């Protein structure tokens, strides 16, 4: 069987993402010196199912604005990628081995843009057209680092296959050899999935569930995908279930981390952001995706292809 | 005394001792940590929230809220139609048409507040030379209708026939004080 | 207080442990106690499809015992 | 209050200054309600002599 | 049984409805400020599932704080026919109820109710944040009582 | 992409207050001035009383003058907290907002205990002050004020060396000094460009004469040096408080004259004359002389002032309110020239649009 | 130890409210498990616990009871309750509750507080309480 396994991949992340939307409000309260939800249930745990059932009773917003065969796709497309964006992601053994999986992430991660464009082009609003377009060049100039920062790292790894990284992280984490990559990686995780200090879609009305469902979904992923690449947890194959249990807390730290950001800083004024990724990171970055290519050439040895 | 908020720009011969400390304040980010690690303190602090209907907050006995017509300790409605508790009411909120009481005495036939007027300013509780009108600690009297706030007088007695157990202790700590 | 978030975390925190430990055990139930036996390159396939052609079509078994 | 003599060092290390003494909110030793009733002062011109309205 | 259960459903339909509602808190005036003191720690909104700043077009409720001029009114009602149609309404302030001060003035509306319906009126010139926070709960049982399918069954 | 020409539509909250006072007497019109700078109440009342007190020719007593300064620079602390933080919200920072609005609600209670209610405190009347303040109030300001110089620098740890703040804020809305005066900002928005000026020291009126405080001038005109002015003006209340706290004189309130202040409520109730005045104060009122003034006071905004105009009738004759923001906003479309959207948000916060001033 | 002392202190919090029903009730009722010294227990069940150690807005909390004047006050809990002698104690206006210094009977006060009736019957309706201010005419039923 196999259906039984995706049954243990989707519902065990959709529950998770929902309790992020809660923990979001619970931390940031306590960041802001206040309890969050307490009366929806025991300790706010029952907020999301309530908020969920709220939106899915939303009275029929008049479907303006297009042949609605495109207002159907923008949410249904982006959420669809995210649930697929997890599949190769190898908790100790992946659901799906991919020899090029780390590269399968970017496309699926980057193809989601058409949700933000088509909702911007469908939405016959002279402002939101070029209001949901800043956010696209935003997401795109971000995408470069998301590859280079990912690429130059895998230079001193073997193939693109994510199963390798567990082996490469035997005695050591990739956090130390490239702490800069991780820095430029981390913002490149905030970068796409705007839920970050920079938002630029908060300064797509009726089916707000799906963006609200996919946005936070990619968070737990792209935090997780940072752990599995840099903050490598421990595999030690006779009790592989440990790895997942250590894979947990790093994903929660990296995700508790984001929430400390939004309750740390303000937005970023979309001209700096380019200036940040066309003067400061990318020129800094190429030297690193020139450094690691000389690295094994210099050092002694280059990793394999299994 | 005038104080320059921001006057520190002076060419201090920026050397590698210090000029890189700014580069230590940069690429190896520290000021952002400094702004982050602060916030992390508060989540380990005591949130000052309170479970409102079970934990209501602090007031003081001079709180300006809902009105009420007091009464003497021996029946006898304390309001006597002076007609300066509207002449001062800046909202122009009030109409207190009056008559004799059929006892030969002097009282009202009318008394009014539009509580959607009535800024809750406090001129009337103090202008009343008798403390016949007062302004008591109720602030949960929101209703679903603009009409149920137009308190006439029978509500505004039987309200004053309710909190008199309370007002006569706040005012007990507020006479000899205004 | 500071710890009433943990019912948000530890519930989430016993959510993603499942697809790591389960999918381990979902594979090991099928494949017979061993793992999925990944196939990255072609040579990992001949050995497999060879082993497929040794017994009942499942491929996680017969070893020595014959000769 | 219930600060377990560790998180104080986590707060202060994470923030700086010893701030259990200058904490955010208030507990005790403040405004012990129902202070006694005061006999106010009086203003001037309660003097009964050389007190007209012309000189005020 | 049918009618028994639908009653037990409507207690659940109107629960998710009320347990997390998304306002569109206007400013406009002094009255605005108390909501922020109600967004503050002490009388927090977010403890009820009430969100601080939500967009109008996905809102579930309106909260009118302040005076309401004859100029702002179209800009107001334009919003009210852009919410969905569970939209509930809350009129903070003596200036929105009936224009407490400036009832009699000319660039002013003599009550938000003159323009839009009202599910709850709330008094105070500066209604205390709590003094709203009971009212917002009074809204949160104005609809726990109301039954949509219980009567649709009889339709 | 970029802004060149912007135009506000300042009318969306007008009410006719200047008209609506003409049909109401002075005492009957006081709380309208709490509404204008709805964030900072007393300082409006602090001015309105003076415009009366000039005409009536009265200095109120010291103890009432004295407390009129105290709240007169707690209200200073409010609007800074309301436009330091809201200038951070609409720029994006939502946290210090909530850190303060418990610290701010401890600052309303010190109206609620003193005045009737929390916010629209009709506490400062023309004849000094209505009502003395209680016993369990002044031991409380010490604890509060002690813990409060931390809460700011607690924040200044976080923002005033923050990249996301500084380059979002610095070089922004460069105001030329001599051009401000052509526009008459006359509040923070000129001292933040180096025009050394403050009425509290350049035209002192109340007991500010003996306080030993300072004016935080801003050079390098930009909304970060306005910001640092707005911070340090919060701090240098506390030097003023500490000096406005430890030498309060015992004295009188609600000026000795019963024609310009209501009398003691226990004293209207036996002494006849105090009853009649109580019956005519609160119906007819002062009966000012005719005349005219242009008062002023630097609120957090700036030169808040009133051109009250009188007549022998008890009621006024076209009061007028000088909304200091009213000129700051006319300069909105000159200081945002060669700048894009996102900072225009910041421009609003660093012009302090507490609309009610702007609106009438 | 340190940590365990909290749990030697945080465990009676749960096992200090009688049984489990008495505890689990409070939880869904108010989500406030804090051991409190009792001073009140009014008519119709308002308890008014207390603990001076917590901060300034939680040192006094009231637990309403069910069965108000026909309303089933388990879920639907108000603040328009708390009749006019504890309201002044709960909002920290004073220190002394109304057991050692209760209010003074005046032989006309209500004997049972009615809460904020929102839209039910038993609510307010306005009048024109002015005795009609005119007297028109009456025809004589005697034709001509
Ligand atoms: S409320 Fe007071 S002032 Fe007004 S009519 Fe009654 S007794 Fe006179
Ligand atoms: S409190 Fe002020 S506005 Fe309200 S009725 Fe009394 S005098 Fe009028
Ligand atoms: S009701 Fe009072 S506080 Fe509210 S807007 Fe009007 S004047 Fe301001």
């Amino acid at each position: 069987m196999f259906f039984i396994n995706i049954l243990t991949l989707l519902v065990p992340i959709l529950i998770a993402m929902a309790f992020l939307t809660l923990v979001e409000r619970k931390i940031l309260g306590y960041m802001q010196l206040r309890k969050g939800p307490n009366i929806v249930g025991p300790y706010g745990i029952l907020q999301p199912f309530a908020d969920a059932m709220k939106l899915f009773m939303k009275e029929p917003m008049r479907p303006l604005t297009t042949s609605m065969s495109l207002f159907i796709i923008a949410p249904t497309l982006s959420l669809t990628l995210a649930l697929s964006l997890w599949v190769p992601l190898p908790m100790p053994h992946p659901l799906i081995n991919l020899n090029l999986g780390i590269l399968f992430i970017l496309a699926t991660s980057s193809l989601s843009v058409y949700s933000i464009l088509w909702s911007g082009w469908a939405s016959n609003s002279k402002y939101s057209l070029f209001g949901a377009l800043r956010a696209v060049a935003q997401t795109i100039s971000y995408e470069v680092t998301m590859a280079i920062i990912l690429l130059s790292v895998l230079l001193m790894n073997g193939s693109y296959s994510l199963q390798t990284l567990i082996t490469t992280q035997e005695h050591m984490w990739l956090l130390l050899p490239a702490w800069p990559m991780a820095m430029m990686w981390f913002i490149s995780t905030l970068a796409e999935t705007n839920r970050a200090p920079f938002d630029l879609t908060e300064g797509a009305a009726g089916p707000f569930a799906l963006f609200f469902m996919a946005e936070y979904t990619n968070i737990i992923l792209m935090n997780a995908l940072t752990t599995i690449i840099f903050l490598g947890p421990l595999y030690y194959i006779n009790l592989p279930e440990l790895y997942s249990t250590n894979f947990m807390m790093e994903a929660l730290l990296l995700s508790s981390t984001f929430l400390w950001i939004r309750a740390s800083y303000p937005r970023f004024r979309y001209d700096q952001l380019m200036h940040l990724l066309w003067k400061n990171f990318l020129p800094l970055t190429l030297a690193l995706c020139m450094w690691h290519i000389s690295l094994p050439i210099f050092t002694a040895g280059v990793p394999p292809y299994m | 005394t005038y104080k320059y908020v921001n006057k520190k720009e002076q060419e201090s011969e920026v050397d590698m001792k210090s000029a890189t400390d700014n580069a230590a304040r940069i690429l190896m980010w520290t000021e952002l940590i400094r702004g982050l690690g602060m916030t992390l303190s508060y989540l380990f602090r005591e949130p000052a929230t309170i479970n409102y209907p079970f934990e209501k907050g602090p007031l003081s006995p001079r709180f300006r809220g809902e009105h009420a017509l007091r009464r003497y300790p021996s029946g006898e409605e304390r309001c006597i139609a002076c007609k300066l508790c509207e002449a001062i009411c800046p909202a122009q909120a009030i109409t207190i048409e009056a008559e004799p009481r059929a006892d030969g005495s002097r009282r009202t036939t009318r008394y009014d507040i539009d509580m959607t007027k009535c800024i809750y300013c406090g001129f009337c509780q103090e202008a009343c030379p008798v403390d016949a009108i007062v302004e008591g600690p109720n602030f949960e009297f929101s209703t679903e209708t603009h009409e149920e706030l137009l308190y006439n007088k029978e509500k505004l007695l039987n309200n004053g026939d309710k909190w008199e157990a309370e007002i006569a202790a706040n005012i007990q700590a507020d006479y000899l004080y205004r | 207080m500071w710890f009433e978030i943990l019912p948000g975390l530890a519930i989430m925190g016993v959510c993603l442990v499942i697809p790591g430990v389960s999918t381990a055990y979902i594979h090991k139930f099928t494949n017979g106690g061993k793992e999925k036996r990944v196939a990255r390159v072609q040579y990992q396939w001949y050995l497999m499809e060879r082993d497929r052609r040794i017994s009942g079509v499942n491929r996680y078994y017969v070893s020595k015992g014959l000769e | 209050a219930s600060a377990t003599r560790v998180i104080q060092k986590l707060r202060n290390w994470a923030s700086g200054q010893d701030l259990q003494a200058k904490l955010q909110l208030r507990y005790q030793e403040i405004a012990k309600r129902t202070q006694p009733p005061p006999k106010l002062p009086v203003g001037p011109s309660h003097k009964l002599s050389n007190n007209y309205y012309c000189t005020r | 049984r049918a009618e028994y259960v639908v009653t037990k459903l409507d207690d659940l339909i109107n629960w998710a409805r009320r347990s997390s509602l998304w306002p569109m808190t206007f400013g406009l005036a002094c009255c605005a400020v108390e909501m922020m003191h109600m967004a503050a720690p002490r009388y927090d909104m977010d403890r009820f599932g009430v969100v601080f700043r939500a967009s109008p077009r996905q809102a579930d409720v309106m909260i009118v704080a302040g005076t309401l001029t004859n100029k702002m009114a179209p800009a107001l009602r334009k919003v009210y026919d852009q919410m969905p149609e569970p939209r509930y309404v809350v009129s903070m302030g003596s200036c929105a109820n009936g224009g407490g001060y400036y009832h009699y003035s000319y660039s002013v509306v003599r009550g938000c109710d003159r323009i839009v319906p009202v599910d709850i009126y709330v008094p105070g010139c500066p209604p205390t944040a709590e003094a709203l926070l009971y009212g917002i709960l009074q809204l949160q049982r104005k609809i726990k009582r109301e039954q949509k399918l219980k009567i649709w069954y009889r339709r | 992409e970029m802004v060149r020409k912007c135009d506000p539509h300042i009318g969306l909250l007008h009410r006719g207050t200047e008209k609506l006072i003409e049909y109401k007497t002075y005492l009957q019109a006081l709380p309208y001035f709490d509404r204008l700078d709805y964030v900072s109440m007393m300082c409006n009342e602090q001015a309105y009383s003076i415009a009366v007190e000039k005409l009536l020719n009265i200095q109120p007593p010291p103890r009432a003058q004295w407390i009129r300064v105290l709240f007169g620079e707690i209200t200073r602390i409010l609007n800074h907290i309301m436009a330091v933080t809201t200038h951070a919200l609409d720029i994006g920072a939502m946290t210090p907002f909530f850190w303060m609005f418990e610290e701010r609600e401890k600052m309303f209670e010190f109206y609620e205990r003193v005045s009737g209610a929390r916010m629209h405190a009709a506490y400062i009347r023309p004849g000094g002050v209505h009502q003395d303040l209680p016993l369990g109030l002044l031991d409380d300001i010490y604890e509060f004020s002690k813990n409060f110089s931390l809460r700011i620098d607690e924040v200044e740890e976080m923002l005033t060396n923050n990249r996301i703040w500084r380059n979002r804020t610095v070089d922004i809305g460069v105001v030329t000094a001599e051009d401000a005066l052509n526009y008459g900002f006359s509040g923070v928005m000129l001292r933040g460009s180096g025009i050394q000026w403050d009425l509290r020291k350049t035209q002192p009126y109340d007991v500010y004469d003996q306080v030993e405080f300072d004016v935080p001038i801003g050079s390098r005109g930009d909304c970060y040096d306005r910001y640092l002015c707005r911070v340090e003006e919060m701090r240098q209340s506390l030097r003023i408080i500490e000096q406005c706290l430890n030498k309060m004189p015992p004295g009188e309130i609600k000026v000795d004259d019963a024609k310009v202040s209501p009398p003691k409520r226990a004293e209207m109730k036996t002494s006849m004359e105090s009853l009649i005045h109580h019956f005519k104060l609160y119906t007819e009122g002062y009966q000012v002389p005719p005349g005219a003034t242009y008062t002023a006071i630097e609120a957090p905004k700036g030169e808040f002032g009133v051109y009250l105009v009188s007549d022998g009738s008890s009621r006024p004759y076209r009061c007028k309110i000088k909304a200091p923001g009213f000129a700051h906003l006319a300069g909105l479309d000159k200081m945002s020239k060669g700048h894009m959207l996102a900072d225009v948000v910041a421009i609003i916060g660093t012009q302090d649009i507490v609309f009610g001033e702007i609106d009438r | 130890m340190e940590l365990v002392e909290v749990l030697k202190r945080g465990v009676q919090q749960v096992t200090g409210h009688g049984g489990l029903r008495g505890l689990l009730r409070v939880f869904f009722r108010a989500n406030d498990i804090r051991i409190g010294t009792l001073v009140g227990e009014d008519k119709y069940g308002n308890k008014y616990y207390e603990d001076n150690k917590q901060f300034f807005g939680r040192h006094r909390w009231v637990i309403y009871t069910t069965e108000m004047n026909g309303k089933n006050t388990f879920w639907d809990v108000d603040g328009s309750m708390v009749p006019p002698e504890w309201h002044r104690w709960l909002h920290c206006m004073t220190d002394d509750p109304p057991t050692t210094n209760p209010p003074t009977a005046r032989k006309f006060i209500w004997t049972n507080h009615k809460f904020n009736v929102s839209a039910t019957p038993e609510q307010y309706v306005p009048y024109s309480t002015t005795r009609k201010k005119i007297h028109e005419w009456v025809p004589p039923s005697t034709p001509y």
